[PDB]
């Protein structure tokens, strides 16, 4: 984001998600999951 | 489960005997390792 | 009984539906695959009383990373470094 928003910012997602490109994007200081962790599989 | 299964033939003293033996078996032991590869053990 | 083992563990409350056959989850796929084809018997009963702390317990470990699932019985206590990216990194890592 450009600027950062608060809890509000509650955004809704018709779209394919990967969510390889959210590693892409930056390392993660941490990261659970109660699903499973890979994820990327409706 | 390591399963070994065993047969001691004191019968042919060449080589392989061609002959017809059969394997009893011995223990199953419990170990439960995925144990891809293995090694001999020689005195 | 011919040949009976006792297989000891504590599992979470909503982790106590997938010690079963067919199960999937954290727990089935990547701590303990129990068989499809078992005979046996599972008990389980509430532990709160005796293993939590105020502060938390953490002796009690999960594993929550893993290259594949187990096959049945098959336990693995390896704590090597798993990549959660694309990058090969080693030790605590940006995507490790
Ligand atoms: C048993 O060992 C083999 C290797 O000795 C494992 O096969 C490897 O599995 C990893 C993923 O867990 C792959 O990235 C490797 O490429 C595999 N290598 C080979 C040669 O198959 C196998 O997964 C192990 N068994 C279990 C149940 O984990």
């Amino acid at each position: 984001a450009t600027r950062f928003a608060s809890v509000y910012a509650w955004n809704r997602t018709n779209c394919v998600a990967d969510y390889s490109v959210l590693y892409n994007f930056a390392p993660f200081f941490a990261f659970k999951c109660y699903g499973v962790s890979p994820t990327k599989l409706c | 489960y390591f399963k070994i299964y065993s047969k001691h033939t004191p019968i042919i003293g060449r080589d392989f005997p061609q002959g017809f033996s059969a394997l009893e078996p011995l223990v199953d032991l419990p170990i439960g390792i995925n144990i891809t590869r293995f090694q001999t053990l020689l005195a | 009984f011919t040949n009976v083992y006792a297989d000891s563990f504590v599992i979470k409350g909503n982790e106590v539906s997938q010690i079963a056959p067919g199960q999937t989850g954290n727990i089935a796929d990547y701590n303990y695959k129990l068989p499809d084809d078992f005979t046996g018997c599972v008990i389980a009963w509430n532990s709160n009383k005796l293993d939590s702390k105020h502060s938390g317990n953490y002796d009690y470990w999960y594993r929550s990373f893993r290259k594949s699932k187990l096959k049945p019985f098959e336990r693995d206590i390896s704590t090597e470094i798993y990549q959660a990216g694309n990058k090969p990194c080693k030790g605590k890592g940006p995507n490790c």
